[PDB]
């Protein structure tokens, strides 16, 4: 079989800017090359075929290059909307391989995350459970720290949380962190605090509910 | 125009087999091959095995013949069989249209199915709703809770909501059940009156649940 290594399995660069991932083979493989882009929750897309040809209704910006051993896919102005894990294939014998993909993540300024806390409904309560949800909503960069209060202590192995792919028209990130108590515990306690640091804020910023006001 | 799309388990019980149909529409599978090509959740993608316009097959040896695939030409439906399934089977399942110029590139494809090999039992979710506050941009959800196993899907008033909505890649909790939050941005001016539904899909285990997002 034949193997296709890409070098990165990130890219780092900006909107406008030209990227080219490199996809090297196993063995000389002609021009059998295909390049597919995944975006995120979607399958794969396939752009260029026999290393340099554009599908129908690809756009212009994108193309490949290379013959032999060593490929090139190229995006001559990256767009928002590019964001995505970028595949090569040969298509030269059987088992088809693909190589291991690059996803490409865009850097843009600072943007502060939008913070919003969520109660648990009274439904859920009926339930026996209380989950306390944090929504940190457009942000850049991806780093950022949310940290649970409940009557003011620091809570420590009850949350999970979650992350958005870059989005596609602001390339910004938003993160889910749900806090999960029994129902007795959250019935228990009044304040419940979410307190988000991040490189946009120039001090941490909470946002909290007192249960049953 | 060209289009394949998935029916697929969702849970098979490891050693059982996996069958997935593949329904066309927009070209005749008597004229083109069709492949399928899996994706563990996260990781890189593997070509299965094809079927010709013709009905020969041929399958990529690391399949160890577990795998077989058949058709139905006059009802455009193409079948994959897969025996014997363990862990490493757990993956997204594509079906895909090859070009013609045959050309083993993979010009169209469906939205595939994931299929989780476990033990466990099919579990709908629970579908509470995240209240936009009452204390301007104001943010709302649905907390979809407790199912097994992924994927769900969410939209928000049938789709026509799209504009602000984030929703989250779920997380698996001790319980062995997901958990997973979607929600959405909106002016604060519309929450007396403009409605807001979240729309719950988990095929798994045929579940819909549409849950009405109010002020408290």
């Amino acid at each position: 079989d034949i193997v296709m290594t890409q070098s990165h399995k990130f890219m780092s660069t900006s909107v406008g800017d030209r990227v080219s991932i490199t996809c090297k083979a196993s063995q000389d493989v002609s021009t059998a090359v295909a390049w597919y882009q995944q975006k995120p929750g979607q399958s794969p897309k396939l752009l260029i075929y026999s290393a340099s040809y554009r599908y129908t209704g690809v756009p212009d910006r994108f193309t490949g290059s290379g013959s032999g051993t060593d490929f090139t896919f190229t995006i001559s102005s990256v767009q928002a909307e590019d964001l995505a894990v970028y595949y090569c294939q040969q298509h030269y014998s059987t088992p088809w391989t693909f190589g291991g993909g690059t996803k490409l993540e865009l850097k843009r300024t600072v943007a502060a995350p939008s913070v919003f806390i969520f109660p648990p409904s009274d439904e859920q309560l009926k339930s026996g459970t209380a989950s306390v949800v944090c929504l940190l909503n457009n942000f850049y960069p991806r780093e950022a720290k949310v940290q649970w209060k409940v009557d003011n202590a620091l809570q420590s192995g009850n949350s999970q949380e979650s992350v958005t792919e870059q989005d596609s028209k602001d390339s910004t990130y938003s993160l889910s962190s749900t806090l999960t108590l029994s129902k007795a515990d959250y019935e228990k306690h009044k304040v419940y605090a979410c307190e988000v640091t991040h490189q946009g804020l120039s001090s941490p910023v909470t946002k909290s509910f007192n249960r049953g006001e | 125009q060209v289009q394949l799309k998935e029916s697929g388990p969702g849970l098979v019980a490891p050693s059982q087999s996996l069958s997935i149909t593949c329904t066309v529409s927009g070209f005749s599978l008597s004229r083109y091959s069709v492949h399928w090509v899996r994706q563990p959740p996260g990781k890189g993608l593997e070509w299965l095995g094809m079927i010709w316009g013709g009905g020969s097959t041929d399958y990529n040896s690391a399949l160890k013949s577990r795998l077989s695939i058949s058709k139905d030409n006059s009802k455009s439906q193409v079948f994959l069989k897969m025996n014997s399934l363990q862990t490493d089977d757990t993956a997204m399942y594509y079906c895909a249209r090859s070009g013609v110029r045959a050309q083993a590139w993979f010009a169209y494809w469906g939205q595939g199915t994931l299929v989780t090999v476990s033990a466990a039992s099919t579990k709908g979710p629970s579908v509470f709703p995240l209240a936009p506050s009452s204390k301007g941009t104001a943010a709302l959800g649905c907390l979809v809770k407790d199912y097994f196993p992924e994927p769900v899907t969410v939209s928000w008033n049938s789709g026509a909501l799209t504009s602000g909505v984030h929703t989250f890649p779920a997380v698996l909790q001790s319980s062995g059940l997901y958990s997973l939050s979607s929600v959405v941005t909106v002016p604060s001016s519309s929450l007396g009156t403009q409605t807001y539904i979240c729309n719950v899909n988990h095929k798994p285990s045929n579940t819909k649940v549409d849950k009405k997002v109010e002020p408290a």
